[PDB]
């Protein structure tokens, strides 16, 4: 009823006394190990609050108390990045010369020859490459020091000291209660407005007051050096109106609603600065105003302490229509009771937001001299792509712990939930259906091509050249989006990227951004994501869907979330449980991300980056994408055999590191095949023998070892695969980008 | 680098043996299936009691060796 | 169908029969434990062959054993 | 020649993995332990945990020492 | 994907695809005579194995036969 | 086994005079003083540093030019190689017979207390320090066991499977 | 105590339907019915998925499997506090009575069973395969 | 056969074979396994005890 902060005087007494007790969160841990299977329960049951205790206030603190020391550890890794760049880095040098200094911010220790990945970066300076963008971003923010870097540091410490802080006192001194979790209408409406918006209208201040005339000098040509300080264009307003004339007239225009006399900063130009290939920065601060904003407006929307605003819980019982029977009733009582059901819903649209932030960034680069940095380009894409996929099958994972542990069918009846629940099978199969259909018209277009070429007949191939497949609604787009400034969007100067058609963005002599044209290969390798995508669905939903009961098994959620089948029985019923369809869609989201990198690569290499010299543009691989992505076998030759060289001869470089990494990478997706592949049965016999040599020499330990659990092997083979395969691919874009780039 | 390969050459000639003879000599049973004879050379498990069965009869053990041995001719 | 044995080891706990998912076992009066009732599989032909039987017997080695036979309809959990 | 040792070890590598096969089938449907009281066979049974044993810690010395100096030299 | 998948998930989606089969018009006038299930664990481990080996073998066979003759 | 004493090796003296010759031409970029001069001054000193000590230490060569080691204890007793491997050997079958003896006194010892899985994963601290500095007279301790019986247990105590 | 009929009159849960129910096998093979006296009106989860809501008096459902007749009705034993009857239905009408069998549940010992499946020996005691080759047996546990 | 008297149980296929534990009690009714023994070590189920007859366990 009323919005209030409740709180809990010194719930937990700090002490050490649990620290020497290990599993003591656990009724079933906390009486110590027989076997070695209770040093794995300790470490994979240590964070599932909601089993160590029914209570949802105690799983709430003990969210909100681990949420502090994940920020603390952010910002311990934030305040290392920064610390870095301000003592072990070439970043001033790198500020004088952007274009021929290769960004380094790690240094090794002389030492069992490793100093030789101390490479000769530029500068004066010898270090690691990074390929993060960290020096592109603080270029952009206007730091032109190390001290400047040292003070966010220092900063940064100080503030996770807070973080950690605050975890300690809102668990062991000042618990919220429950009541104060479930305002969600307070909470979003402070996150919107308050974290958000203020944060977006901040960040505008600081892009207006400091990113913008220091970028603007130094993309004029003056020194870092005889830049002025930030403080010196905050306190000599005359300082600011030398660059931008408007800072004349003071905040007069804003109040008086002349907006238009602030348009020399804050722009509508679009497209890319030319001197340094980022987004104009006048353009961003306008943007973040704006969503500033739109944020602080959208935070006034729900009702807590004055009457006016809306009630989610009315919202939500209010739509519902004739087909979906009670429609969205009881989703409030779910979404406030369930920490399972809000994690999956924030980790599918933090995932997707991660992909689509890796595409935004690419296409649109908004920093100075991140698009020519071709390393930092491809290293962010694939990383956020990553980011993206892992926690997109995460939603998938909480999804089906909800369904498991946190759904009640009484409070769900007619409702949306229990109509989705009810028509399973014709969800499942018509997304089974649609799998199949994908990937035979997806990948035996592929099967086809390497065939008739293979056959000697290229003229019944799926090219340009041939039979064609020319992607014309996409085409269709990127020329709606290329007239836009025209008649759509008449007050925008450029259209929002280059990629959509037009000139050659380039930056000393290399492309920042150019149209990318799309053509049959385009089209073959987008119904190949399509379908990749569509099958990564299917078994993540399936997993939800049949989650607490199927055909094959009536009582599967007694059984629980992870268990590892019910027995050989029913012609055996190995992986039916959730977990393992979260552990089968952890491997196809690494095939559909495998994909997606891998065309993001190819297609820049061929297409857009690339020298520009007086004739036109070279491109790295010479435009070989849209003349052999359309075969297997072009794939494997072009792409994966031709551009590994960079890594089987990095030995005796700066970059043998990410030749180590790549033979050791291999090695250890390898050695996850004998986890996946095998079985615990084995291994126990093997370590009966093994223990009866122990017994022999009176070695034999009271910790009786065991073989790993069913689901234990699952998961390291699961994760020696995903850090095998990752980490291969990591080490052949690294070395490839930083020798060819 | 023939010691090298030769002695990996022995390392898989031995791991495949190891496999191979300890499912000829646990076909029989185990402690943790003393009765595996009864239940014959190929069957799936002994179902996810006494903490897990997967892979334990000796037909299983053929089938780890089989990857073992490619590995060994490779 | 499969088939489940019972052997005299049996204390007779009862937890096979409260495992047993399909209705196959249950507690016949006995003379040989202290509890003086054993495990008896009287509808095997409702055996799944899941083995949740087996899980549940405490006794070393198991008293109650499935052995996989021939597969039918019911056995192999069919519900088409 | 390439093509005759290499189908040669590779037969040769599926018939030794039948042959430990077939003597796993033996031993769980043709062994008679009581046929057998006290001779090689029964003895080897009878120390199979040393057989198997032995052998884990052969191919355990091989492969730390042989991935363990070629990762060195790499 | 015999190897690393296993028996329970498949036997669930062959179930949805059975209804699949009844439900649909001008389709559930034909139907089985075997009731369709999901491959067993032992049938699986074969399976993939054989799979393994045939691409192993293949693999091998072609990279080898190739290489010795474009040079010689 | 037809090689030559890498002091006298053709391929040893070109590896390095190539690898001086790479660092070298790294060196020449930056100014004297600076710290890329000094480390990679101080990489060429380890550089002649190296192959000196190799060439001194009667190493033998192959054609590659690189060491190659004589492993069987008669040819490294009676041609100067027992440095290489056999002199290794015993230094490492003396540390690993020290990690072994102080794990079984320390788990023999963890036998005879109240909770004797306690021990295993809370360790003695001072116990297992103890324990650990007497190791280094395991071999004495270690073959009077052996002679004693007491080393192995009996194969009446130690569980077996049904054969 | 005599074996209870089964009554085809009896009233079913209010459930809206769903795709997880009777197919093929119901009409040609055989298909169960399990039938519960509620003592009031409250929703249960169906072992085919969602919500229904039984109905106070006796209530009749009709299911695939025995496995989803006894799931339901551990379900309404532990749940509901309420017991049930399972009976199996043969195409041809015929109506078997499975559970329970004899009016007490399995797992209370009841005078009148007989040992079904009774070995007189020990796990370990089971002889060789070598011993019932070429006599057509199962295995050594049939001998 | 006495109250807390070590045992080596004979028994091939239990997990405990040629191994010592205690004599928890013996049951006098004259039923198959009489003898209940407590062991220090868990099986593969995590079970302590189990049930033996005379002629299994051999006095230690
Ligand atoms: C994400 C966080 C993070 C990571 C991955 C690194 C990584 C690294 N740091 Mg940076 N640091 C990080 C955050 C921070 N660091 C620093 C301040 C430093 C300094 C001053 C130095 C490093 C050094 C190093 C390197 C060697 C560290 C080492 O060998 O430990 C040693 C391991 C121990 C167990 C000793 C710890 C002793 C310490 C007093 C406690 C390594 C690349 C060194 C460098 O980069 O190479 C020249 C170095 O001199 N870090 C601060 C401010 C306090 C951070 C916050
Ligand atoms: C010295 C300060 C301090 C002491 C003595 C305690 C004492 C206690 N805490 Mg509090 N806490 C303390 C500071 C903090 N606490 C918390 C938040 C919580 C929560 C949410 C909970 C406790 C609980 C407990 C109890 C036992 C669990 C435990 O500590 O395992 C020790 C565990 C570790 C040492 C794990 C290390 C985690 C660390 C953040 C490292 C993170 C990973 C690294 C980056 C390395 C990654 C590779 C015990 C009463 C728990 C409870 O009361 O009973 C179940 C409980 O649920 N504490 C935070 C914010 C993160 C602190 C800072
Ligand atoms: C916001 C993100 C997020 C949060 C708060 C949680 C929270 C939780 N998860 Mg979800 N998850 C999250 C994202 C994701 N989840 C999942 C998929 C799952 C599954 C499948 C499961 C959970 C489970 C759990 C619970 C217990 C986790 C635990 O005890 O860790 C213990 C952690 C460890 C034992 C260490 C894990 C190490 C990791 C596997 C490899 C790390 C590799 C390194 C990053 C790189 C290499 C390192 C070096 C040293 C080699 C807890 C409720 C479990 C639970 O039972 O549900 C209630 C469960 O079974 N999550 C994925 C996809 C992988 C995500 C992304
Ligand atoms: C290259 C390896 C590979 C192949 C070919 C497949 C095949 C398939 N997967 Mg597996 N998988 C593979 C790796 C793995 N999968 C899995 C685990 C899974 C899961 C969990 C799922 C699949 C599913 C699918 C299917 C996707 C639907 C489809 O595209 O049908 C089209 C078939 C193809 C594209 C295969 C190629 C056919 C070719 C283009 C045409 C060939 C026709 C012949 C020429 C005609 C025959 C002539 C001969 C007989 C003379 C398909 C049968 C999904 C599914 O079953 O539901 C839809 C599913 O849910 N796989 C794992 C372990 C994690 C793998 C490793
Ligand atoms: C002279 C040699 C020889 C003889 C007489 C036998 C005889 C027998 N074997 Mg032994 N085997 C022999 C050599 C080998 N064995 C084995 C390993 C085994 C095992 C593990 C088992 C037997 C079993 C059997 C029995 C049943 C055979 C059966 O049902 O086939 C059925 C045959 C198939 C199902 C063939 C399908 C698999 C085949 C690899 C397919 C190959 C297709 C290719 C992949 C296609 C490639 C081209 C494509 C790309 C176009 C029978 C007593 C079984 C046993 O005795 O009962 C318990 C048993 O479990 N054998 C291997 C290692 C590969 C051998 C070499
Ligand atoms: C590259 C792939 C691969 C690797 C490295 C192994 C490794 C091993 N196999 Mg496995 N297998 C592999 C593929 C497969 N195998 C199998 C099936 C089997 C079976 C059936 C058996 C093995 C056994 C063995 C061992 C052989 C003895 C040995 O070499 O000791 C050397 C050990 C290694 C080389 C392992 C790696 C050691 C590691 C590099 C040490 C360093 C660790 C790091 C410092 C830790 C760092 C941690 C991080 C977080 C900081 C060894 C542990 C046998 C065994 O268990 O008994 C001896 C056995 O019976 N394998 C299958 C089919 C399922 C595979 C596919
Ligand atoms: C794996 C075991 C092993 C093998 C195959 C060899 C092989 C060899 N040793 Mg070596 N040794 C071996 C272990 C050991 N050796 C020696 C101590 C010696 C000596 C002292 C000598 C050899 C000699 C030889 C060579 C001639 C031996 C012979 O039979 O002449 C017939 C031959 C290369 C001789 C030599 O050095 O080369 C000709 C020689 O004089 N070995 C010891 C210490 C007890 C070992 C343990
Ligand atoms: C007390 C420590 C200890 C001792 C004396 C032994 C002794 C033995 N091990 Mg066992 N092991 C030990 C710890 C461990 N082992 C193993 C896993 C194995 C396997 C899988 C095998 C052996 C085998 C063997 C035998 C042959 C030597 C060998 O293969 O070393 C190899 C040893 C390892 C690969 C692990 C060693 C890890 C570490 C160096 C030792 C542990 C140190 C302690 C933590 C020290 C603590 C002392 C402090 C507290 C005072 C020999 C009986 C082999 C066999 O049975 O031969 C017949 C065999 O196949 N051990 C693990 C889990 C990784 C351990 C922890
Ligand atoms: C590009 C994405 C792929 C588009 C094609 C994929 C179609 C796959 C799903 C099958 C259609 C099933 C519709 C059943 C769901 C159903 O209940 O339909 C009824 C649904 C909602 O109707 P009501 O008026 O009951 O809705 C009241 C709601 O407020 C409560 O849900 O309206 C639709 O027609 C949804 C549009 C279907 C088209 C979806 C396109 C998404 C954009
Ligand atoms: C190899 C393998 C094993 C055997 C692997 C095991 C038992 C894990 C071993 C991990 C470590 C190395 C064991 C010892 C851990 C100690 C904490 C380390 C102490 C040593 C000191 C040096 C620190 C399984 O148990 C298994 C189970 C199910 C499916 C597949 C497999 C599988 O493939
Ligand atoms: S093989 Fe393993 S996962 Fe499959 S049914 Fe048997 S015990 Fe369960
Ligand atoms: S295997 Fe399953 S269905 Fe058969 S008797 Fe045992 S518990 Fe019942
Ligand atoms: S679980 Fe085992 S001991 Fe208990 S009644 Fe069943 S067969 Fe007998």
């Amino acid at each position: 009823k009323k919005v209030k902060i409740v709180v809990d005087g010194n719930p937990v007494e700090t002490s050490f006394e649990r620290w020497a007790k290990p599993g003591h969160f656990s009724r079933t841990l906390s009486k110590g190990p027989s076997t070695t299977t209770w040093i794995w329960n300790l470490h994979a049951d240590a964070h599932d609050f909601d089993s160590h205790t029914s209570d949802l206030e105690e799983i709430s603190r003990k969210v909100f108390s681990a949420h502090f020391g994940q920020l603390g550890i952010i910002l311990i890794w934030l305040s290392g990045m920064y610390f870095h760049g301000a003592r072990f880095s070439n970043y001033e040098a790198w500020l004088s010369d952007p274009i021929h200094i290769k960004p380094s911010a790690q240094v090794v220790w002389p030492v069992v020859g490793q100093e030789i990945l101390n490479g000769d970066v530029g500068g004066g300076f010898q270090g690691v490459q990074i390929t993060s963008g960290f020096f592109q971003l603080w270029r952009a923010s206007g730091i032109t020091s190390e001290l400047q870097l040292y003070s966010t540091a220092i900063g940064g410490l100080v503030l996770a000291a807070a973080m950690f802080f605050a975890g300690w006192f809102h668990y062991h001194k000042a618990a919220p209660k429950l009541e104060w979790f479930q305002n969600v209408e307070s909470m979003l409406n402070h996150h919107l407005a308050g974290l958000l918006g203020l944060g977006s209208l901040a960040w505008a201040g600081h892009q207006i007051h400091v990113s913008l005339p220091i970028n603007k000098l130094l993309d004029a040509g003056v020194d870092p050096k005889e830049i002025p300080l930030p403080h010196e264009f905050i306190l000599n307003r005359d300082l600011m109106a030398q660059l931008y004339p408007s800072f004349s007239k003071g905040l007069a225009p804003f109040f008086t609603i002349n907006w238009s006399e602030y348009s020399d900063f804050l722009t509508f130009q679009g497209g890319l600065n030319p001197v340094t290939g980022g987004l104009w920065l006048s353009d961003q601060a306008h943007h973040h105003l704006a969503i500033a904003v739109l944020f602080l407006v959208a935070g006034h929307q729900y009702r807590t302490n004055w009457g006016i605003g809306h009630s989610i819980k009315e919202i939500l019982e209010a739509h519902k229509g004739p087909f979906t029977g009670e429609g969205h009733k009881g989703l409030y009582e779910i979404l406030t009771t369930s920490w399972h059901a809000q994690l999956a819903i924030n980790l599918a649209l933090f995932g997707s937001l991660s992909i689509i932030v890796a595409h935004h960034m690419y296409s649109m680069p908004p920093y100075p001299y991140l698009a020519t940095d071709y390393g930092t380009q491809l290293s962010i894409f694939t990383h956020h792509t990553w980011i993206g996929g892992f926690c997109i099958v995460g939603a998938g994972a909480h999804a089906a712990i909800f369904m498991v542990r946190d759904y009640d069918p009484t409070n769900n009846y007619n409702n949306l939930l229990d109509r989705v629940i009810r028509h399973r099978d014709a969800i499942v199969s018509h997304l089974n259906w649609v799998c199949i259909f994908l990937g035979f018209h997806s990948f035996g277009l592929y099967i086809h091509n390497d065939t008739m070429s293979a056959l000697g007949r290229p003229q019944d191939m799926f090219s340009d050249t041939a039979i064609q497949l020319q992607p014309v609604f996409a085409q269709w787009i990127q020329n709606t989006h290329l007239s836009a400034p025209q008649f759509t969007a008449p007050n925008a100067l450029a259209p929002t990227s280059p990629v959509w058609g037009g000139d050659v963005v380039a930056v000393g002599g290399k492309v920042a951004a150019m149209p990318i044209t799309l053509g049959t290969a385009d089209f073959m390798v987008h119904h190949i994501h399509a379908f990749t995508i569509h099958v990564t669905v299917l078994i993540l939903l399936k997993g939800v869907l049949y989650a607490r009961s199927s055909r094959l098994i009536p009582d599967k959620a007694n059984l629980g979330f992870r268990f590892p089948c019910d027995g050989p029985g029913r012609g055996g019923t190995c992986q039916v449980s959730a977990w393992d369809h979260v552990f089968l869609g952890l491997f196809w989201m690494y095939n559909s991300l495998s994909i997606a990198i891998f065309h993001f690569s190819w297609k820049m290499q061929s297409d857009v980056w690339g020298t520009v010299n007086s004739t036109g543009v070279s491109h790295i691989t010479g435009g070989n994408f849209s003349q052999s992505a359309n075969t297997i076998n072009g794939w494997l030759r072009d792409f994966l055999w031709a551009q590994s060289s960079q890594v089987i001869q990095s030995y005796g470089s700066a970059l043998s590191a990410y030749g180590l990494i790549f033979l050791g990478a291999h090695f250890i997706w390898a050695f996850s095949l004998m986890f996946l592949f095998s079985g615990r049965g084995y291994w126990q016999e093997l370590i009966e023998s093994i223990v009866w040599a122990h017994n022999k020499l009176k070695v034999a330990p009271s910790i009786q070892p065991r073989a790993l659990s069913i689901t234990q092997g699952r998961a390291v083979g699961v994760a020696h695969y995903l850090l095998g395969g990752i980490a291969t691919t990591w080490s052949f874009f690294l070395a490839r980008i930083i020798a060819v780039g | 680098g023939d010691f090298l390969v030769h002695h990996a050459i022995a390392l898989g000639l031995h791991t495949t043996t190891l496999i191979l003879v300890k499912g000829a000599l646990d076909a029989r049973g185990s402690k943790l299936m003393p009765d595996k004879k009864d239940f014959g050379y190929s069957f799936p498990c002994d179902g996810p009691g006494r903490g897990g069965t997967c892979d334990i009869s000796a037909w299983d053990a053929f089938y780890l060796a089989v990857f073992w041995m490619l590995n060994t001719i490779g | 169908s499969h088939a489940v044995k019972i052997y005299d080891t049996c204390i007779g706990c009862t937890q096979c029969v409260r495992a047993c998912p399909t209705d196959v076992l249950e507690m016949v009066p006995w003379d040989g434990c202290k509890a003086s009732q054993i495990a008896s599989a009287p509808r095997t032909e409702d055996c799944v062959g899941c083995k949740r039987c087996e899980s549940a017997c405490p006794t070393d080695f198991l008293s109650v054993r499935v052995y996989l036979g021939s597969e039918t309809t019911r056995s192999m959990g069919l519900a088409y | 020649q390439a093509s005759l040792y290499t189908h040669h070890q590779y037969i040769a590598g599926f018939i030794l993995c039948g042959a430990f096969a077939h003597g796993a089938i033996f031993f769980v449907r043709d062994y008679d332990p009581e046929q057998n009281k006290g001779n090689v066979l029964a003895r080897i049974l009878d120390h199979k945990e040393a057989v198997i044993s032995h052998l884990s810690w052969v191919s355990l010395f091989l492969g730390f020492h042989t991935l363990g100096l070629y990762v060195h030299n790499d | 994907m015999f190897l690393i998948s296993w028996r329970g998930y498949w036997q669930e989606l062959i179930e949805t695809l059975a209804w699949a089969h009844e439900r649909t018009p001008l389709a559930n006038l034909v139907r089985w005579r075997d009731k369709p299930v999901a491959l067993s664990i032992v049938q699986a481990r074969l399976v993939g194995l054989a799979h393994f080996s045939a691409g192993y073998i293949l693999t091998y066979a072609a990279f080898l036969i190739a290489s010795t003759s474009g040079k010689f | 086994s037809g090689l030559t004493p890498c002091s006298e090796s053709k391929g040893f003296a070109k590896r390095q005079k190539n690898e001086i010759k790479a660092l070298t031409k790294r060196l020449k970029q930056y100014e004297e003083g600076s710290a890329p001069s000094l480390a990679l001054k101080a990489t060429i000193e380890r550089t002649e540093k190296r192959f000196a000590n190799y060439g001194n230490a009667g190493l033998l060569c192959g054609t590659d030019g690189l060491p190659h080691l004589i492993s069987d204890p008669g040819l490294a007793l009676r041609f100067g190689h027992a440095g290489e491997t056999l002199i290794p050997t015993v230094g490492f079958l003396y540390i690993a017979g020290w990690i072994g003896t102080a794990g079984r006194d320390y788990l023999i010892a963890s036998k005879g207390e109240a909770k004797p899985r306690e021990k295993e994963y809370i360790i003695d601290v001072p116990l297992a320090l103890k324990i650990s500095a007497q190791g280094a007279g395991w071999p004495f301790r270690v073959i009077r066991e052996l002679q004693k019986g007491t080393l192995l247990e009996k194969d009446s105590n130690i569980t077996v499977s049904p054969r | 105590w005599k074996p209870p009929t089964l009554d085809p009159s009896t009233p079913s849960p209010i459930f809206g339907g769903s795709t997880g129910g009777l197919l093929r096998k119901a009409q040609i093979e055989e298909f169960y019915v399990i039938t519960w006296d509620a003592k009031k009106e409250q929703v249960f989860e169906m072992p085919t998925g969602g919500a229904a809501i039984m109905r106070s008096g006796p209530n009749l459902l009709k299911l695939a499997r025995k496995e989803q007749c006894l799931a339901l009705l551990t379900q309404l034993r532990n749940k509901f506090k309420t017991d049930g009857q399972i009976y199996r239905v043969f195409p041809d009408g015929e109506v078997q009575y499975l559970h329970p069998k004899d009016g007490v549940y399995p797992e209370k010992v009841n005078a009148g069973r007989t040992a079904v499946g009774a070995k007189d020996r020990s796990i370990g005691k089971n002889t060789n395969p070598v011993a019932v080759k070429f006599t057509g047996k199962l295995g050594t546990y049939d001998v | 056969r006495l109250w807390c008297v070590q045992v080596k149980v004979l028994r091939p296929e239990s997990y405990w074979f040629n191994e010592v534990g205690k004599v928890v009690s013996v049951d006098q009714s004259g039923i198959r396994y009489p003898v209940v023994v407590r062991f220090p070590t868990v099986n593969y189920a995590g079970v302590s005890t189990n049930n033996y007859s005379l002629e299994e366990v051999q006095e230690v």
